[PDB]
RNA sequence: AGAUCUUGGUGGUAGUAGCAAAUAUUCAAACGAGAACUUUGAAGGCCGAAGUGGAGAAGGGUUCCAUGUGAACAGCAGUUGA
RNA sequence: UCUGGGUCGGGGUUUCGUACGUAGCAGAGCAGCUCCCUCGCUGCGAUCUAUUGAAAGUCAGCCCUCGACACAAGGGUUUGU
């Protein structure tokens, strides 16, 4: 986690056109690799792997 | 991006860091951490604390 | 997403990057080098190797 | 006589403890 | 080779971190014996008393942060034992621990 | 074996406490033969039993 | 078949509660079939002279000291022991 | 494995705050040495100053090495339409 400083664009609020701090979370997201495909069929009992 | 502050130690305080203190007489102080703040509340001269900027420039260290 | 809290434009200004392994007080290595000047560690390093 | 080899093994007998301890003085077997 | 001896340093402070006061000194030698077993690969370990003094040099709870020892794996053909080899560890006094690497030392 | 009697006798012969009684660890067997105070006297004369010095309690810091 | 029956034995509970008042133990060797507990040596500690010290009275009656044993006891072990 | 994980080491980060030692015509001062000197020298002296934002610690549940070191295709028990 870390925090940032940004401008606020919420009209009618006390922080409008002001500077605030906000805690943010950094989540590493490397690109995925697709290896398979599953299709589902809609049974009266619900869903099952076709 | 905001106003960039200076502390008891003379260090630069970034936004979201430390605290701000306003005495009864109207003077306003800001501290980078508790250690810089505790020294100020103990009424200690920053020119006698070796890691304080004020001490460094007093003795022209570096 | 209907409420004004959502669909709201976000623009960054400044991001905290100090050392979270304690009370960090420098964003970059270079500013730390600039503020603290040459230390004993770098003085001997530039003197032994020549 | 006290040559290098004898002085090498004498250090083991005379030392009975670490720093601050008294040194061994004698070791004689007699019948 | 199977008789070689070596010099190691141990971060005792790292391997003691979290242990209570009255158990810090005994845990240090238990870690040392485990450390000796890990490298030299001999369950039979003998600890020199001078090293045992070195562990207990600063009392029972202020165990020194680092130690410099000399592992000696020696052939144990002394009697009928399931292990043919035993590791004898000795204390090597040093002035500082900076820039010390694990060195292969001759007999 | 066990040297409980020998340590007690050496303390009695030297008129010092069992704290200061010291024995030679290597010559365990010869000391184990000591079943009498007279034999203890020989061991002391032979040096196998040594009276340890008084532990240091300096008064220099007080001075 | 009873009588919170009498005596003797055996279960579940259960390998459970528990073996936590008074700071603390470690390494090497010896003996030994077998050593966290015995012995020695080396450390680190503790009691700190209104002591965990050095001797008695009352009381205990052989527990005192050697040598030997490992059946039972020292709620674990014991090569040790009141 | 195009190797891996370790153990040190290094570096980064961080914590506290300037280490021992040396030197100082710095030091309230005090005691011996004066043909000496023309204001001096030899001891003690808390502290102060440069060395020295130094010294020390820093994953054990912080980070990065490609620097060193050996080690790792070893062990055991089972599993069938
Ligand atoms: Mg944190
Ligand atoms: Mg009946
Ligand atoms: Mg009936
Ligand atoms: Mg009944
Ligand atoms: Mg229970
Ligand atoms: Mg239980
Ligand atoms: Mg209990
Ligand atoms: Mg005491
Ligand atoms: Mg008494
Ligand atoms: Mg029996
Ligand atoms: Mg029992
Ligand atoms: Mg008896
Ligand atoms: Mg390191």
């Amino acid at each position: 986690m870390t925090h940032i400083v940004r401008e606020v664009d919420r009209p009618g609020s006390k922080v409008n056109k002001k500077e605030v701090v906000e805690a943010v979370t950094i989540v590493e997201t490397p690109p995925m690799v697709v290896v398979g495909i599953v299709g589902y069929v809609e049974t009266p009992r619900g869903l099952r792997t076709f | 991006m905001k106003v960039e502050l200076c502390s008891f130690s003379g260090y630069k305080i970034y936004p979201g860091h430390g605290r701000r203190y306003a005495r009864t007489d109207g003077k306003v102080f800001q501290f980078l951490n508790a250690k810089c703040e505790s020294a100020f509340l103990s009424k200690r001269n920053p020119r006698q604390i070796n890691w304080t900027v004020l001490y460094r420039r007093k003795h022209k260290k570096g | 997403q209907t409420k004004r809290r959502a669909l709201e434009k976000i623009d960054l200004k400044f991001i905290d990057t100090t050392s979270k392994f304690g009370h960090g007080r420098f964003q970059t290595m270079e500013e730390k080098k600039a503020f603290m000047g040459p230390l004993k560690k770098d003085r001997i390093a530039k003197e032994e190797g020549a | 006589i006290m040559n290098q080899e004898k002085l090498a093994k004498l250090q083991a007998q005379v030392r009975i403890g670490g720093k601050g301890t008294a040194r061994r003085k004698k070791k004689v077997v007699h019948r | 080779n199977e008789v070689v001896t070596r010099e190691y340093t141990i971060n005792i402070h790292k391997r003691i971190h979290g242990v209570g006061f009255k158990k810090r000194a005994p845990r240090a030698l238990k870690e040392i014996r485990k450390f000796a077993m890990k490298e030299m690969g001999t369950p039979d370990v003998r600890i020199d008393t001078r090293l045992n003094k070195a562990v207990w040099a600063k009392g029972i709870r202020n165990v020194p942060y680092r130690i410099r020892v000399r592992l000696s794996r020696k052939r144990n053909e002394d009697e009928d034992s399931p292990n043919k080899l035993y590791t004898l560890v000795t204390y090597v006094p040093v002035t500082t621990f900076k820039n010390l690497q694990t060195v292969n030392v001759d007999e | 074996s066990m040297l409980r009697l020998q340590k007690r006798l050496a303390s009695s012969v030297l008129r010092c406490g069992k704290k200061k009684v010291w024995l030679d660890p290597n010559e365990t067997n010869e000391i184990a033969n000591a079943n009498s105070r007279q034999q203890i006297r020989k061991l002391i004369k032979d040096g196998l039993i040594i009276r340890k010095p008084v532990t240091v309690h300096s008064r220099a810091r007080c001075r």
